[PDB]
DNA sequence: TGTCGCTAAGTTCACGCAGTATCCTGT
């Protein structure tokens, strides 16, 4: 993909592609609440980086308009204000307040980099793709199960990570504070760079907890043991050995010096650890400083943040920001999602049905099915 | 002593009306129907908070006392438009204002301003000068319009002096049309000798009232005298109240044979109610049951009706305050009394006597004269008299007790639609 | 119910929610004014000598609301007429006092707290039974999980609750809640999460009552400041109210310092003319010396700075010890009665002697003309917004909230976070600010 | 019920005017 084609392809995507009908059904909610679309803001960045915000439209034709007269690189999704945000200079001081948004997760890739061997900084690999694969799964049962949160619609960001929607009406209404707690009952690993042992258990396994873990050892012994090999060298497995009491340290040494398999190594530290109780929760604060989501509390506790949009083009990699299906997820490949450029290619070789000839078809499917659940539960309730 | 062995009991001392037999009987108030003229403003039936008056209220009382007895007299008069007060005029202009002193001490010829309201005048002053007027009669706190010329700006010379004009009489119904003439007995206090706390000319007047056994008695204050000799010099063992209860207490049981319906008003010279005018009634007593219906706590001034007949009371000694500050051209009670009437208030006296503590917010609510009454009961330490002012029998039976020796009392006869004759007959009686 | 008795006062706890609609004896009225004063005093002075889960807190705190006679434990019984006039005693009592306790920021929160903790103390002392009630009278509506669902989820509840036994647990019931109201607990993970609904056992219920309490009471004490006009004109009740919070039941060098910055504008104002003219007129006198008495400037320390100050004023310095030493040594409690008088506070400032011509003593924000006290915030370089801001509230006669805007502006503090009502609190806030 | 006049020094008190000293207010 040559990014210079960006600003050739932009505009008939624009145009023929990004499905505007199913974008305003999903913002719109319906209709129930009057000025909801009306009062939502978006922000667009333009060609060499050009940011602006507080823009707002009356109805899809006009966002239609406007978005293909500004042919945007980025596309940003805000708050729902008191007023709408075009006019926010018009609103006396104090009078403009953020009142609604979904709430929302971006889990990123970069921030696990103090524990994942196989790629460092934006690089990806399938390596490394299972952490993601764990965390919707983690995070989603919570949303599902703990919080009851009905609609839910996780979106690949386009590189890194994914994002996560929750756009049930009570999760919407939920105050800065709200937020922050669910936020902060969802979060495990606490600590930046300068710490090591970044997860600190209690006697007693929280119930989530316990699902979280549960959820983790179905993958652990694939992506850990067999796939990142966390314990291939002593440059590696000196960290695990660093993440324990250091009593038993010497007693691991010797073993690790005998084994030639890390699944071994990892049966031989379960068998330590075990014999040596209160320690008897290392091996998950072990499995989860290297497999639980990390969540940038800033990101969910705001109101006013501006989150890439659904059907976003990535200014780099030029993927499309595609929902992902969770009963399919384990089918989900970071590397097949398509590009602007094979979407603009597959369009320029064959109205309302055109996007059904690209191989973009599927995950609008998926959003319309999202958004079919969403009429459902604003119909029955 | 002197009271006593008094010889000029029971002696008729004025006489006015049809000629009656030496003795008068009533009919025991059986059909008789007492109660408060009813007319738009509520009476004044419980105490108020006093003791609080802004200067601004009492502005604003008097000046809508001027402006709205000035409404009805230019409606009356059709009088086109009045003129400030304080404005020069080298041509003749209609005035309305109160009249009122220049300085502290009584009114005379020379010391006579007008006050305008703040309507037309925005309450300003000016002299008076009554040297073109032929005929007057004009007292502090009468409301006038007169037409006149201020030629220097700083001198009023009245040219006419409008008359009065009292509001019209009742119109009774005929609910009461075949009711008998009724029988009211009326006293003033005080009600015992100077010297003594016993209450002897009560006790005359009940055997009187259970004599005669008329349908009304219509006793007036005060009935424990503040300047009773007594009382100020602290030689009473007894606390104020219970003096007055036991006062009470005779008045009621002794007019039980009677059956008779008692009206008793306050006095500014209760030493044991409070003081202030309008007075409250009385509420420190309460009647037996077999008393309820018969005893009437009513308040100072009081407009009564008795089958229709209205009459109209005050405790307040009116004619004593007003007669020191009437100046005239050249009688003098039937003057003061056709003023009282036409000026429409039970106290138009501004400013008042030196004796008597006006709250104005109550005095505009309940001095108002609802109608011109057929009896105006209006005790006096003048002399007796029972005069007949533009259709109405004013009556001054005097006070029961006249420092040491006997006072009076009146007696007169009643009947709503008699042939205008609703006072048959009415004589001042001594005790 | 005796006499003129009814259900007004079901329980013994309350949110205080609807006033009194009785008519009072002025007696009742000071009698209970001051029993509930110190009862909130004693509250006080046991929350600061021990702590509130200690069992001497509660020994202290029943044997205080027993002597005082105010409803502190339930009574299965019925509702005894003596139990009635107590709770009555405790809901006018309340009332009074918040009028007496809305005035100032500081006090309402004085108030809010000590409230707060007598409800604390009275729900601990609630059985089950009772608890219920309550919580039914107030529309609170706090239940309840069957025992059905308590079993399906035993395992998860035994694991949500710190410190719960098997049989303990299995002898406690919980409550099903909003996640929303839960904030406190979910956030630490410290209740089980189901499908929105947080499982609350019944030590921690108090903390969401007094939530709502506190939230209800704040409220009223603003509106009561809101309708403080129609109190202040019924002189009656005027001597108790604004003084109930108060009824019985350094360096020379650095001096000028404090004048630039910490100095209250009264302050300001009064060292400037010192410094001007090296005299002060009688009022400026003893409103600087009692306010340099607070500070902390001893008896020796003043004496020097006066006497400093005065022998410039081109008098003799034997005038000085002939005259105003006996006036410091007053103003310091050392002759005469000897009493350790207190320095002005704002309020007294502002009622206090009015000043004239050749004056500089008194609030500048109630004595100054707005033109003038505009140009004296202009000349401390403070913002025109701010400038604009003191003026409006001088002009709204809340002439404390202007200082503390002026506070604010100055110490480049969002919120002063005290009620101002005394200089002295004024300097000792810019002290701890700055130092 | 009438009790002569005026003039003048002198005592005791009630106040200006100025000077000296001590004692105050608050929370
Ligand atoms: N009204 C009045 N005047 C008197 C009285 N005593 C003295 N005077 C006056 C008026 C006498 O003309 C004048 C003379 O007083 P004198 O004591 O020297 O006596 P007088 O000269 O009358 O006679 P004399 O010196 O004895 O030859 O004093 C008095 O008692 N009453
Ligand atoms: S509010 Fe108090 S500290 Fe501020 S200027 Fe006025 S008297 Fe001084
Ligand atoms: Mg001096
Ligand atoms: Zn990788």
């Amino acid at each position: 993909y040559d990014p210079a084609s960006l600003p050739d392809v932009l505009p008939l995507y624009y145009r023929r592609l990004f499905p505007f009908y199913q974008y305003f059904r999903w913002l719109n909610y319906g209709g129930v609440v009057k000025n909801y679309f009306q009062h939502r803001e978006f922000s667009f960045t333009l060609k060499d980086d050009v940011y602006v915000r507080y823009q707002s439209f009356n109805n899809q034709s006009e966002l239609e308009k406007e978005m293909q007269k500004m042919c945007p690189y980025k596309i940003d999704i805000g708050a729902v204000y008191s007023h709408r945000p075009s006019l926010h200079n018009t609103v006396k001081s104090g009078t403009f307040q953020a009142q609604e948004k979904e709430l929302v997760f971006d889990i990123d890739m970069t921030d696990y980099d103090d524990v994942r061997r196989c790629c460092s900084s934006a690089d990806i690999c399938p390596k490394c793709w299972t952490l993601m694969t764990i965390a919707v799964r983690i995070l989603d049962r919570a949303l599902a199960e703990d919080f009851g949160f009905k609609h839910r619609l996780w979106v690949y960001s386009g590189r890194r990570g994914v994002h996560c929607w929750v756009c049930d009406d009570s999760a919407r209404k939920l105050s800065q504070a709200e937020r922050s707690a669910v936020a902060e009952y969802l979060s495990v690993v606490k600590g930046g760079e300068e710490t090591i042992k970044k997860v600190q258990l209690p006697e007693t396994i929280h119930p989530f907890i316990g699902k979280s873990l549960k959820m983790v050892e179905r993958y652990f012994e694939k992506y850990a043991l067999v796939d990142q090999d966390i314990l291939e060298n002593k440059q590696c497995w000196d960290k695990v050995i660093a993440l324990v009491p250091e009593v038993a340290r010497e007693s691991l040494l010797r073993e690790f010096s005998k084994a030639r398999s890390s699944v071994e190594r990892w049966d031989k530290l379960s068998s330590c650890l075990e014999a040596t109780r209160r320690y008897s929760n290392i091996p998950k604060e072990i499995m989860l400083q290297f497999c639980y989501p990390r969540l940038d509390v800033n990101v969910s506790k705001g109101l006013n943040h501006l989150l890439k949009s659904p059907f976003s083009v990535h200014p780099k990699t030029g993927r499309i920001s595609v929902p992902i299906d969770c009963k399919k997820l384990d089918q989900f490949d970071p590397f097949s999602v398509p590009t602007i450029s094979l979407i603009c290619s597959e369009l320029d070789n064959v109205r309302t049905r055109d996007y059904k000839r690209t191989s973009l078809a599927p995950y609008i499917k998926v959003f319309e099915q999202f958004l079919d659940k969403l009429d459902q539960s604003r119909k029955g309730e | 002593q002197k009271y006593g062995s008094r010889t000029n009991r029971g002696e008729v001392v004025t006489t006015y009306g049809e000629l009656q037999g030496t003795t008068w009987n009533g009919g025991s108030g059986s059909n008789t129907n007492v109660e408060l003229f009813t007319s738009l403003d509520e009476p004044l039936t419980k105490m108020y908070k006093f003791m609080f008056q802004k200067l601004m209220d009492i502005r604003e009382v008097v000046s809508i006392k001027i402006e709205e007895l000035g409404a009805s007299l230019k409606d009356h008069f059709q009088i086109d438009e009045f003129t400030s007060v304080s404005l020069p005029a080298q041509e003749t202009v209609t005035v309305l204002g109160q009249i009122g002193c220049d300085s502290n001490g009584k009114l005379n010829s020379k010391s006579v301003i007008l006050e305008g309201d703040r309507e037309h005048s925005a309450g300003m002053q000016v002299p008076v000068d009554l040297s073109e007027l032929k005929d007057y009669s004009l007292f502090p706190g009468q409301v006038v319009i007169m037409e006149g010329t201020n030629s220097t700006g700083r001198r009023f010379v009245p040219t006419k002096l409008y008359e009065g004009v009292p509001l019209p009489f009742h119109q009774p119904s005929k609910e009461f049309e075949e009711c008998p003439q009724q029988m009211v007995i009326t006293a003033c206090g005080p009600f015992t000798t100077s010297d003594t706390i016993t209450y002897d000319a009560l006790k005359d007047l009940i055997d009187i009232v259970n004599r005669d056994r008329p349908d009304i008695c219509i006793l007036l204050g005060p009935f424990l005298d503040a300047k009773h000799e007594q009382i100020e010099n602290l030689q009473l063992t007894v606390t104020f109240e219970d003096v007055f209860k036991r006062c009470l207490k005779m008045i009621i049981e002794g007019t039980r044979p009677s059956g008779c319906h008692l009206v008793i008003v306050p006095s500014l010279r209760d030493v044991h109610h409070d003081p202030v005018y309008p007075q409250p009634p009385f509420s420190c007593f309460e009647p037996a049951k077999e008393d309820k219906e018969r005893v009437h706590f009513v308040a100072d001034p009081c407009t009564l009706s008795v089958n229709g007949v209205v009459i109209g009371m005050t405790s307040t000694d009116l004619l004593f305050h007003m007669g020191a500050e009437e100046i005239s051209s050249s009688d003098r009670f039937s003057r003061i009394l056709r003023h009282i009437l036409t000026q429409r208030s039970y106290y138009p006296l501004y400013p008042p006597n030196e004796e008597i503590n006006i709250d104005y917010e109550a005095l505009y609510s309940y001095t108002p004269m609802p109608v011109t009454p057929d009896v105006f009961i209006v005790p006096s330490e003048l002399r007796y008299f029972i005069k007949d002012v533009t259709g109405c029998i004013c009556i001054n039976p005097g006070r029961l007790t006249k420092g040491l020796v006997g006072g009076t009392y009146a007696r007169f006869l009643v009947k709503s639609g008699a042939m205008r004759s609703t006072c048959i007959s009415a004589q001042v009686v001594r005790v | 119910t005796g006499d003129r008795k009814g259900d007004l006062y079901p329980s013994s706890l309350q949110f205080y929610q609807h006033p009194p609609t009785e008519n009072i004896s002025l007696i009742e009225f000071e009698t209970f004014a001051i029993e509930r004063l110190k009862l909130l005093k004693a509250v006080e002075n046991l929350g600061v000598s021990y702590v509130k889960n200690s069992e001497e807190y509660s020994k202290k705190l029943e044997l205080e609301l027993r002597k005082l006679k105010f409803p502190y434990r339930p009574l299965h019984e019925e509702i005894s007429d003596d139990v009635y006039d107590l709770r009555r005693k405790d809901h006018i009592s309340h009332f009074i006092l918040r009028l007496a306790y809305c005035q100032s920021e500081d006090l309402r929160r004085w108030f809010i707290q000590q409230e707060m903790d007598l409800f604390k103390f009275r729900f601990g002392l609630l059985t089950k039974e009772s608890v219920q009630e309550f919580l039914k009278l107030n529309d609170l509506q706090y239940v309840a999980i069957s025992e059905d669902e308590k079993n399906m989820h035993k395992e998860d509840l035994m694991n949500s609750s710190f410190g719960l036994s098997l049989t303990k647990m299995e002898d406690t019931e919980f409550y099903k809640v909003p996640f929303q109201a839960a904030l406190d607990l979910v956030r630490p993970r410290k209740v089980f999460l189901w499908r929105g609904f947080a499982f609350i056992p019944h030590k921690d219920i108090v903390s969401i009552v007094l939530n709502d309490f506190r939230a209800k009471l704040s409220k009223a004490l603003a509106l009561s400041a809101r309708s403080l006009p129609v109190v202040q004109s019924d002189e009656r009740l005027q001597p108790l109210l604004n003084h109930l919070s108060h009824s019985y039941i350094i360096s020379l060098e650095q001096i000028d310092g404090f004048a630039a910055k910490s100095f209250p504008l009264c302050m300001r104002q009064l060292h400037k003319s010192l410094r001007e003219n090296h005299h002060l007129r009688h009022g400026g006198r003893m409103q600087y010396g009692l306010f340099l008495k607070g500070i902390g400037l001893t008896l020796e320390q003043a004496l020097q700075f006066w006497r400093l100050e005065f022998t410039k004023g081109k008098v003799d310095s034997e005038k000085f010890d002939k005259v105003y030493a006996y006036s410091i040594r007053h103003n310091y409690g050392k002759e005469g009665k000897r009493t350790d008088y207190t320095p002005y506070s704002c309020m007294k400032v502002i009622l206090s002697n009015p000043p004239s011509q050749g004056d500089y003593h008194g609030c500048p924000f109630r004595h100054s003309d707005p033109e003038l006290l505009k140009q004296k915030l202009q000349s401390f370089k403070v913002p025109s917004s701010g400038i604009n801001q003191i003026l409006e509230l001088v002009k709204g006669m809340h002439y404390q909230l202007a200082c503390q805007k002026y506070f604010e502006l100055t110490h480049s503090v969002d919120d002063c976070g005290f009620s101002l009502n005394h200089p002295n609190q004024y300097f000792a806030e810019s002290q701890k600010l700055l130092t």
